[PDB]
RNA sequence: UUAGCUAGUAGGUGGGGUAACGGCUCACCUAGGCGACGAUCCCUAGCUGGUCUGAGAGGAUGACCAGCCACACUGGAACU
RNA sequence: UACCCGCAGAAGAAGCACCGGCUAACUCCGUGCCAGCAGCCGCGGUAAUACGGAGGGUGCAAGCGUUAAUCGGAAUUACUGGGCGUAAAGCGCACGCAGGCGGUUUGUUAAGUCAGAUGUGAAAUCCCCGGGCUCAACCUGGGAACUGCAUCUGAUACUGG
């Protein structure tokens, strides 16, 4: 229930960035980010509605690796909660527990942050929590637990995060590799490149 | 600033002696994101030239529609020759729900939380003059406070 | 004070017994109009004294009979 | 022939406005009075002038704004086939709530809003927008 | 006539009782007469449970009732910690 | 459409019939393989369909198409139908 | 393209009967009773909370849970 | 049993459907109205993006497809929310009962109608706010709702009497 396949193929599908490795070597050095995988990949054609909205909603999913069946889930619950509902999906999409240890730079990648809930390395409120799909709540913590704080990998990820930007609705700690999560962030507070008006009437039709 | 939609590609042919003159013709709408929209509907030899007509045509003879915030102000319906389409506000968060040539022309009106219904006739042409005409004489509280001799707050 | 009803005298052949039409005046579920809907009933009266055509008013008792169950209790309007 | 005055009255305004006339006169009711005397107080018409002895007569004056009318829409909801009558709860908002709603309670006659205030509902008569 | 039981409301495993005025002759998905309260065996700590309304209890005992064994035993050990 | 005719009358909604009804509302249904033959079809169209006429279980006699290229189909064979019309 | 239906039927009086009222049963009177707001007859069917869809209006639906009903090889009958 | 530590290695663990338009995703080769394909329009009559194979790609996922079965889309029975000059549709007209419908004005009535209040509308379910299981599904607390019906007190504009 996991994709395993190649993750720049992906990228190079929806043509933009995607974040799925750690950018130390350059992305264009690895693949032509300009041309679709495959034969009839460079030749660009007129694409209609029905895909771009597709492609949308196709990225948001790979950008957090969530099947379809499980993404609609999170399309139910913002559409029963109040507002905005694609900014009531976004905050369901941070609310996501292996989201915020990306966020929190734990992990290298999301997968990488992935695999430490996988392997149960991380204490959430000082409970260990093996669900990546986690809904995390406001104003708790999330810390490294003491088994697997001396991975490599670990540290590596945190100098990936000084390279990022730093978000805001999160009190994140180094020395003890814990964390605390604020607030809900805004869809400000995350990119621009996510229309609101798109996924909902995706799934409105 | 005035963002541009094409709304039908198509072929129709006139007869004659010889045969058979395909001509394409092609809808376009165009509107500024606030409320002022406009369609154009042209006609030529060509595809990617019947639509410059089309555009030109719509970068014209514009229209000022009376928006709300993000939405409508009110719910009304609107006809053009069999072609009955009712459209409504709703609430914020929402997009735009419409489909055919509903989709673009609300997008370039600069809405975005709308709530439409098509009936009769789904011809693009005169589905879209059916949009126009509803929004058309969509009015502004301002406007009915001032036509009834009111404010606002007399109305509420 | 008593749960009673009136109706109109269709009835009055039978011994110690009238045929009594009620009419109900009830909203459509569907379609809303208001329909006037009849509801017959066999009312022992005493006395075979109920003029045929009549208002009377009713009211439920003890099973009087193998159709009949309702009893008069005073007569309005008793002429043609 | 005759089955309403009030379908009556309100089409010869509904005609009226679009003729451009500036003066719509009718044999007068008890209840066309009762309606005209909210329309003027609700800003659709300019004056109303119940006259008549043997028959009274309403002649009203149309309120018209920049050259064209100020009745965008009038309409009936209770026809005389078919009644209508909401509780205070289902009252009406025409043009969301832009527009008014005519509604006879046993409160006279009022407008929706009011009978909101009211908190009483009734019987509906038109809808004026 | 007139009981006062435990009834298994949960999943498996995981058992939680609605203890309720029920009737001795009918069952536990059927017919009760009235809700009354509810118990949790697994019930864990910063939560209630056992809330019962132990007045309208005894209007029934006082239409003479009949109580079960747990049943009297936790209204007992309720009385017996408030 | 005048509501008292509405009254008196309500609105027929029309009823729809099933174009595979020796199903009789089931998924599939076993049958029994009585000839296995081609058909030549419709105009627009040239070609052998292979197609066998089937007994099914409640008694039924039909003609159900072969799809794929090839079999190994017998008369007096225990087949199953899923349904489809050929156009 | 089911229009007439009903003789304990319908009512009364009296007797009997049942825990209970009542053609419940019987006797004797009366001729009533019902139906075009569908009686009658035919076809199909356990019913509801609900379930599914639908923006709603509605539509369909009654496995699982409930509430009721009916049945227990078939047809019968009482017994306790 | 729940849960807790050791152990060992990337280890033991991914597949269906689809690419003519409808609808996201194409080339090559076989094939020649044959073999076939097919929800619809429709493809194959030697150069097939529609057949078959390959490559590549799209869609999903421990499932993926097809069939069955119900609503939606369908306003395609149109109460909400249709039409009848010629696209289906106003009886060949007239009469007229039941039927439905009703000018104006005053009182009366309060039936309808509206308002309020009691009773009931079981629980479950759904909704809302919570809680509990590592979350979720699930369980569960409270609430609202159960659009009704009955009764009582009004109300009097309209519709009735
Ligand atoms: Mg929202």
């Amino acid at each position: 229930a996991r994709y395993l396949g190649p993750k720049l193929k992906l990228s190079r599908r929806e043509g933009t960035d995607l974040f799925l490795k750690s950018g130390v070597r350059a992305i264009d050095t690895k693949c032509k980010i300009e041309q679709a995988p495959g034969q009839h990949g460079a030749r660009k054609p007129r694409l209609s509605d029905y895909g771009v909205q597709l492609r949308e909603k196709q990225k948001v999913r790979r950008i957090y690796g969530v099947l379809e069946r499980q993404f609609r889930n999170y399309y139910k619950e913002a559409a029963r909660l109040k507002g905005n509902t694609g900014e009531n999906l976004l905050a369901l999409l941070e609310g996501r527990l292996d989201n915020v240890v990306y966020r929190m730079g734990f992990g290298a990648t999301r997968a990488e942050a992935r695999q430490l809930v996988s392997h149960k390395a991380i204490m959430v409120n000082g409970r260990v929590v093996n669900i990546a799909s986690y809904q995390v709540s406001p104003n708790d913590v999330v810390s490294i637990r003491e088994k697997a704080k001396k991975q490599s990998r670990v540290k590596a990820a945190l100098e990936l995060a000084e390279q990022r930007e730093k978000p805001t609705w999160l009190e994140v700690d180094a020395g003890k590799m814990e964390g605390t999560f604020k607030r809900k962030p805004e869809r400000s507070d995350l990119s621009a490149d996510i229309n609101e008006h798109l996924i909902v009437e995706l799934y409105s039709k | 600033e005035l963002q541009e939609k094409l709304i039908a590609v198509n072929r129709v042919s006139k007869t004659v002696k010889g045969g058979r003159i395909f001509s394409f013709t092609a809808l376009t709408v165009v509107g500024d994101g606030n409320g002022r929209v406009g369609f154009g509907y042209g006609k030529a030899r060509e595809v990617p030239a019947a639509i410059q007509k089309a555009m030109e045509k719509a970068r014209r003879n514009m229209i000022n529609v009376a928006l709300n915030n993000g939405t409508l102000q009110h719910p009304v319906k609107g006809v053009h020759t069999g072609s009955r389409v009712f459209m409504q506000p709703a609430s914020e968060g929402t997009g735009i729900i419409a489909g055919g040539a509903m989709r673009a022309v609300l997008e370039v009106a600069g809405v975005h939380n709308v709530l439409a219904k098509a009936y009769g006739s789904t011809n693009p042409i005169n589905v879209v003059r059916a949009t126009i005409d509803g929004l058309e004489n969509m009015n502004s509280p301002e406007m009915v406070a001032a036509k009834r001799g009111k404010s606002v707050e007399e109305i509420l | 004070k008593i749960r009673t009803l009136q109706g109109r005298v269709v009835s009055d052949k039978m011994e110690k017994s009238i045929v009594v039409a009620i009419e109900r005046f009830v909203k459509h579920p569907i379609y809303g109009k208001f329909i006037k809907r009849t509801t017959k009933l066999h009312v022992h009266d005493e006395n075979n004294e109920c003029g045929i055509g009549d208002v009377v008013e009713i009211r439920e008792c003890r099973p009087l009979s193998k159709t009949k169950s309702w009893t008069l209790v005073r007569v309005v309007e008793k002429a043609v | 022939s005759m089955q309403d005055p009030i379908a009556d009255m309100l089409t010869r305004i509904r005609n009226g406005q679009a003729a451009n006339k500036a003066a719509v006169t009718m044999p007068s009711s008890k209840l066309k009075v009762a309606i005209a005397n909210v329309l003027k107080e609700e800003g659709f018409i300019e004056d109303f002038k119940v006259e008549g002895d043997t028959k009274p007569e309403l002649e009203l004056t149309l309120k018209y704004f920049q050259g064209k009318a100020v009745v965008e829409s009038i309409q009936r909801v209770s026809r005389p086939g078919l009644r209508i009558y909401k509780r205070k709860d289902e009252l009406p908002k025409v043009m969301a709530g832009l527009g008014i709603a005519v509604v006879s309670t046993s409160k006279g006659v009022m407008t929706d809003r009011a009978a909101r205030q009211a908190g009483l509902g009734g019987e509906i008569i038109c809808y004026v927008a | 006539m007139v009981t006062i039981r435990l009834a298994r409301h949960g999943a498996k495993k995981r058992p939680f009782y609605q203890v309720v005025v029920a009737d001795s002759r009918n069952a536990r998905n059927g017919r009760f007469i009235e809700r009354v309260g509810f118990f949790n065996p697994i019930a864990s700590e910063k939560e209630e449970g056992t809330r019962l309304d132990l007045d309208r209890i005894a209007h029934w005992v006082g239409q003479g009732a009949t109580i079960s064994d747990r049943v009297a035993a936790l209204i007992k050990e309720v009385n017996k910690a408030a | 459409a005048t509501v008292n005719q509405l009254v008196r009358k309500p609105r027929a909604r029309k009823v729809a019939k099933s174009n595979v009804p020796a199903l009789e509302a089931c998924p599939q249904k076993r049958g029994v393989c009585t000839r296995v033959y081609t058909t030549t079809p419709k105009k627009p169209n040239s070609a052998l369909r292979k197609v066998c006429r089937v007994r099914l279980t409640n008694g039924f006699e039909v003609t159900s198409y072969i799809g794929g290229e090839g079999h190994n189909l017998q008369e007096h064979s225990v087949i199953l139908i899923r349904g489809g019309r050929v156009k």
